[PDB]
């Protein structure tokens, strides 16, 4: 349990998303879309969801776990479309 | 025979003396007056452009009130309110909640200048400033009170600022910073100059005009009269700014204005923006919230600032740009999160509405249009639940408003984060952050609603919990202003 | 779903459909909503500290201040109808006694009295406005504030009469310095240092209950007895019908302030402790009221009697509330 | 401290004295006061039920005017008048022409009582009566004056009673008889009792209500306020009638009331009847001109007359009957002869209108319906010219209104003719004739419009001539209020 | 088709967008429409005859009376704003001098004066209302009527003050007969028969021009100089500040009537004949004005001087118009 | 030339009708209908128009001339339907 802020690509607003310290970057990206995809942003299944620290641009591989990114509670992240 | 006013006016405000039995600083504590090292004798140069005396006041404001109260009496029974555009009714319920008690609280703001300010013209003008806001608060209660039987939502004219509902907090965030927790000279700048002279007076005009166009004259007259009072105490900032520049203080003054205007802009971008461009029927829209702002607020600020010896705030180019985006953000948020507010948000994304929107804001449909596409699809397709939320958005830690900006094909939503003494704050503009930085001690341990959620201050810690904590129940909780009318246009 | 109500939620089950007054006045303040952080900001701001210290931590306590009600039930709209009328009447007195040239019929003695004893009141009167204004913004209830709000404008009212009359006196008697001299008199005339000191020191009593006592319960009846009562009957006896009248008029205002002040005191005595709390500030301040009356009334004709009549009348105000 | 009013009121009206230097009769000429042999001392028993003093007057009527003038100011620009039912606009243009200057002329009527009446309560009450009608005349000018740019027809608010247009003459016929050419005691009976207490007050209520229903609040408020003043001088008749009965004079009093009411009824049956039952949209008709009259005028008269010691006028059973017929007559005449009036008469014979008409007036369609049948056929069939006239109708020689009554299957149009000193007069009711008979000297050589035509007083002596002689030109000349809209219902 | 106009038809080509006053006041009367038969009825009715004789056949002639304009431009709405204010001011004087018990501070002499010289004015004042009221309804123009209309209410105003003050005087001095005695005084006191006769006879001058002269040009300045001016300054000197003031107030009303009367005279002198016509009625009536002043002012203290001051002041009214 | 008042059967209002002193009762009846028939009252051609003095009921044969009826100028008459 670890709260984060979610700047979802092509959405209008950063949102509060509870995630787990063990969730993988992939699994973060899923918990986020629940709140953006098909609410406000159209699904893109030629494309893969990535998870990148908002402050500085840095980027996370899909299978990396929260506990290992050393985020600050309530740290904002981008949930971007890639391939 | 009576004297000409010109003949004796000065004696009303000839009221400083040298204290003997208490010291100057005991009498005028620096935390309350913010005399700022400038001599009593140099404050005495304060000269308000628009002068009034007591009998003239009680005489004019009698007829002012006679009139408005008679309009209200006359139209009362016709009950216009039950056949008004519901985009309208909403505008009213929003306004009353946000303004009534804040107006009332302005009198204390003025009562601040009227006891604590070193310039005596200011002290007397501030007394009618006090007298002014007492009306506003009182009148803005009597009026919505006719409608308490119609919807519980009208109770919020009184109850709003007593709650922890996200807007109420946004409002207190603005006003308490601006007018309640600052010294005399500061209030005169931040409130009367920046907010009343800069924003309110023009808004109140706009709002009366719009009230009229919508066929609501009781309201048309109410706003219209409150505006007649603005000029008389709104003036009070100018002469202070004058005095400050003319000594060692253009920076301190400059800074306060910079702050005052941004914060003003932000509150404004969520209470007025959305109404102008969404709640008001299409055939009643004279001009865009963008145009309006450019014509009726921007030039006027530059005008004022040139005349005073000041320069445009650092953020000005940015501000210009933001007129294209910020409010549709705030609109989208308000509507999406419509059960968290006490009025019923008009969607305002019918086809025609959408072209109009694309006329005034080119490249709207390829940004804001996108989200609304998904929303509409969902309502066409019988899945509405995906148009209400399951989470809070991130709240700017200054303006106490969601962090929201351009989506779609030109996506540009940013969070201006700051770590400060352990805590990580979140900011919705370059400016919101910077406001904090120059005054960290002033905001340090305040907590927006999201922080409260997170610190376990909101219990149960789910959505229903936050609903209760913001004193919102079914019946005041907001829904689509038109009961999803504009949907049929898409099937 | 939440039902529409007969009146404001905070007012339900009153059993008297609420008055316009109960409607526009009550439960207005919000900073009393979170005594620990009154203002929607950092809890450590100087203004936060001020409201906690001087408003919440008053030794004068009630559990519901919002239960207060102004006996006159004054609202902005009805303060102005009241006062519009009273200003017609005085603007009328000004207009018409001028017409007569009433100012010309006054003696060189009486005129000298005025410049010393009447026109400097512009300072004392404005000072009261500050003291009265200050109550506004620290009082713990929107109804207490409002009472104060209106009291303050009356104070303004009086400054204006006095400023007006000075211009006219300066007009009719240019050699006297009218309008130019008052500051000095205020500041240096033994008659005025009784009052000046009392008022200078009341103006820094920051606690709302102490302000209300210091200003409304002690200082005002002294100023009212000395400047309106005594200088009033003397003016009438000395030829000055205008000031005889002008003063009698201002005293209707003062009598209304004594009503709402009385009312609030009646309210505080519902709770154990408060009579003492109030008697204690009285006894701190009163000695200065006496000093103020003494130095002013004795410089007058019939000095020693003016001092006695006034002391007892102003004391009387307070006895009548306990 | 002020005195209770009760304490000193009497002294205001304690004002008779015995003249010495002129005689009682020089001071109070019988032709002006109509003291009628009754002693000054017995007039002093006159005691008006509703008492007011000067300061109380100027104080109340200040706020009255502040209010209405502020309503007018507020709604002014919204310009409701250009989207009002044209049946409405007509009602307004008719009212203003008929009332404005007649109201103004009422003040002279009261000025009559206030100089010439022997009872001093009457003289002072009559002074506010004067003061009252001055407002009415003045206010009823300022108001329509906002519309002089809209149609020349609005000039008629001022110009109507200055012309010889048949209604104007009907109006002067009523009023000059009632209020201008009679002694003090007579005016108090005929005008204040019979017309104001009996008809106007109720009409003015009805009219304000109707104004409101039609969405016209400026007017709604105007009428509404003028009505608040009625009671205060309308009272004045009662106490006189009281005094007259209580001496040798129930017959003389009785007679005056008999006259006053009929003449009132007649004017009323052409200015109000047609509006109630025709000009007012169908869904705004609360009740029939018949019902209205029965409920709000008839019972009230009987009430008043019982209390006073008087009996119902001889004609009462007849009057009852006439409520079914007279106004549709006057309607039909007005509309048929619509270019002779200054408003645009609503036809009001659409199908639904016609059933409503048959509901409230059973056997309407088999009388009044007939004529309207022929009219409609003619408009369906492209022959409209047979719906305007080529002749004058016969004018009652009292009420100066056409002689008209039930047609169709139950045809009952009668002329009550009288030959008197060579001349043959024509009367529209049993009563109109009888009015004349009891006062032949009073009407003897007056000539209605038809007489004028006939005596060669109207030149050229064709229709265009009478048009010019009644100061009517295209542009004020009346046409169908809806531009023959309701025709399409028949094809 | 007839075009919509900028203003009323009867007002077009004025070149000054017309005032609210020109709008609600002008060309109102219609009976002047047919001088041979003014009223829509038999031309031989007693009222027809009255209007022909006393209104149309006045030797005081103009070709357009409707061209008249009240210099104060008074309308119902602005007569009441004016007067509401002036009534506040006097109701205020009543309220507050009572407060003081001003009535108690007057001497037995001064009181006796009042009952003789002040309170009977209720009759003279009402009489003026009748005379002023009568002008209303025979004047040949709606603007002349209106001026008269308002003048008449002021007259009422004065009757009321005087009635009010009597009740209060009867209250404060019950043994005097206040309110009970005035008729007799009016009718039998040599001081009052100057006036009574003048007014009784003016009240039967039926011709509008003679009424206007008889009442406005002759009688009113006499009543105004004798009862307001003289009894006014004497009251002030004799201790009575209230009547000193009350009277000064009524005189603002009188000064407005002198304005509209002056105005109408200025208008009549545009035409040959009228100065003479008016000088002739003056000379008929004036002798009674003098008689009225004489019998009233000489019963006063300083009799002979009051008579001279008043005569010359009232004469002055008329000289100032020619 | 002689003016009369015309109380036409089944119409609502008596109307002024100029006639000639020589016109026959029939011809009177025609000059009247011009103003009522097909304006307000439906023609009835199974029926004949008669002309009768309004005051007293008396009735005029069709071929009688105005000059012979000894009417008073502005005398009212009924124009009734008969056979
Ligand atoms: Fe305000
Ligand atoms: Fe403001
Ligand atoms: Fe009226
Ligand atoms: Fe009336
Ligand atoms: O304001
Ligand atoms: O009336």
């Amino acid at each position: 349990t670890f709260p984060i802020m979610s700047n979802f690509e092509r959405d209008f607003v950063i949102q509060l998303v509870p995630v787990d310290t063990e969730d993988t970057m992939d699994q973060v990206a899923e918990k986020c879309a629940y709140h953006s995809i098909n609410r406000r942003v159209h699904p893109q299944p030629e494309k893969i969801l990535r998870v990148r620290r908002h402050e500085d641009g840095t980027l996370f591989p899909r299978g990396m776990i929260v506990s290992d990114a050393g985020l600050r509670p309530t740290e904002t992240l981008d949930i971007i479309f890639m391939d | 025979s009576m004297l000409k006013r010109e003949d004796w006016y000065d004696l009303t405000r000839t009221t400083n003396w040298t204290p003997k039995y208490v010291t100057e600083n005991e009498l005028f504590p620096e935390e309350m007056s913010g005399a700022r090292g400038i001599s009593m004798e140099a404050w005495e140069k304060y000269d308000e452009p628009y002068k009034i005396t007591y009998p003239e006041y009680v005489s004019i404001q009698r007829e002012k009130d006679s009139g408005a109260y008679s309009i209200k009496a006359a139209l009362e029974r016709d009950g216009f309110v039950d056949r008004a555009d519901p985009g309208w009714v909403s505008t009213m319920q929003l306004h009353f909640g946000a303004a009534a008690l804040e107006e009332y609280a302005a009198s204390t703001a003025e009562a601040r200048m009227a006891r604590f300010a070193k310039a005596p013209g200011n002290r007397n003008m501030a007394t009618f400033g006090m007298m002014d806001e007492n009306r506003h608060g009182q009148i803005q209660l009597y009026f919505p009170y006719a409608n308490v039987k119609r919807s519980r939502k009208w109770d919020w004219a009184h109850k709003a600022i007593h709650t922890n509902e996200w807007a109420a907090i946004a409002a207190r965030s603005f006003f308490d910073d601006m007018m309640m927790t600052r010294d005399s000279v500061a209030v005169s700048i931040m409130l009367t100059f920046a907010f009343e002279t800069g924003f309110s007076n023009m808004q109140f005009l706009g709002l009366a005009a719009d009230a009229a166009e919508a066929g609501d004259h009781t309201f048309a007259s109410l706003i219209s009269s409150i505006q007649t009072d603005e000029s008389r105490h709104a003036q009070q900032g100018g002469p202070s700014l004058k005095i400050l520049v003319e000594n060692g203080k253009k920076d301190e003054a400059q800074q306060m204005v910079d702050v005052a205007i941004w914060r003003s802009w932000k509150l404004f971008s969520v209470l007025t923006g959305p109404i102008m461009d969404y709640y008001t029927p299409l055939e009643s829209r004279n001009q865009s919230f963008k145009e309006f702002m450019l014509e009726w607020i921007v030039a006027q600020f530059e005008r004022q600032l040139l005349d005073l010896g000041l320069d445009k705030p650092w953020y000005w180019d940015q501000f210009m740009q933001d007129l294209d985006e910020t409010h549709h953000g705030m609109h989208l948020g308000v509507w999406y999160w419509r059960p968290t507010v006490w009025w019923d948000p008009a969607a305002g994304v019918s086809p025609e509405e959408r072209e109009w929107l694309e006329e005034k804001y080119p490249g709207w449909n390829d940004t804001w249009g996108q989200c609304w596409d998904v929303i509409t699809d969902n309502l066409v397709n019988g899945k509405p639940e995906l148009t209400v939320p399951e989470t809070l958005p991130t709240i700017c830690n200054m303006c106490n408003l969601p962090i929201a900006h351009t989506p779609g094909n030109k996506w540009n939503v940013k969070d201006y984060q700051l770590e400060y003494e352990g805590r990580l704050y979140h900011f919705g503009s370059e400016a919101d952050r910077w406001c904090f930085q120059i005054d960290p001690e002033r905001y340090k341990n305040h907590t927006n609603l999201v922080d409260r959620f997170l610190k376990g201050e909101i219990q149960p810690a789910d959505l229903a919990g936050a609903l209760m904590y913001m004193s919102l129940e079914p019946g005041v909780m907001g829904d689509d202003a038109h009961d999803y009318e504009w949907v049929k246009a898409y099937q | 779903a939440l039902k529409p109500l007969k009146t404001w939620s905070h007012l339900a089950g009153n059993r008297r459909r609420p008055s316009e007054y109960e409607v526009v006045s009550t439960n207005l303040h919000y900073f009393t909503d979170n005594p620990e952080r009154p203002w929607e900001l950092d809890s450590n701001l100087p203004m936060q500290t001020w409201y906690k210290k001087y408003c919440f931590d008053s030794p004068l306590k009630h559990d519901d201040w919002n239960a207060f009600r102004d006996p006159d039930q004054l609202v902005y709209r009805t303060y102005n109808l009241l006062q519009d009328g009273q200003e017609s009447y005085v603007q009328g007195l000004f207009d018409q006694l001028n017409d007569r040239g009433h100012d010309q019929m006054l003696t060189r003695e009486w005129v000298e009295t005025l410049a010393r004893f009447y026109t400097p009141a512009r300072y004392l009167f404005h000072a009261l406005q500050m003291g009265s204004v200050y109550i506004h913004q620290i009082a713990p209830a929107s109804t207490i504030t409002n009472c104060a709000t209106y009291e303050t404008a009356d104070h303004l009212r009086w400054l204006t009469h006095t400023a007006y009359r000075t211009r006219e006196l300066a007009n009719c008697y240019p050699d006297v310095g009218f309008g130019k001299r008052e500051r000095d008199v205020w500041e240096n005339d033994p008659a005025w240092q009784g009052f000046r000191e009392l008022i200078e020191k009341a103006l820094i009593a920051w606690d709302w209950g102490e302000a209300f006592t210091a200003i409304n319960l002690v200082t005002k009846p002294a100023v009212e007895e000395a400047l309106l009562q005594q200088l009033g009957s003397l003016a009438q006896s000395e030829g000055d019908t205008l000031l005889g009248l002008l003063a009698q008029a201002q005293k209707r205002d003062a009598e209304r302030h004594r009503r709402w002040s009385s009312a609030l005191v009646k309210m505080a005595l519902e709770k154990e402790g408060n009579r003492e709390v109030l008697q204690k500030w009285v006894a701190k301040w009163e000695p200065l009221a006496d000093k103020a009356i003494e130095a002013y009334c004795s410089a007058l004709p019939d000095g020693e009697n003016a001092i006695v009549e006034a002391k007892s009348a102003s004391r009387y105000v307070r006895q009548m509330m306990g």
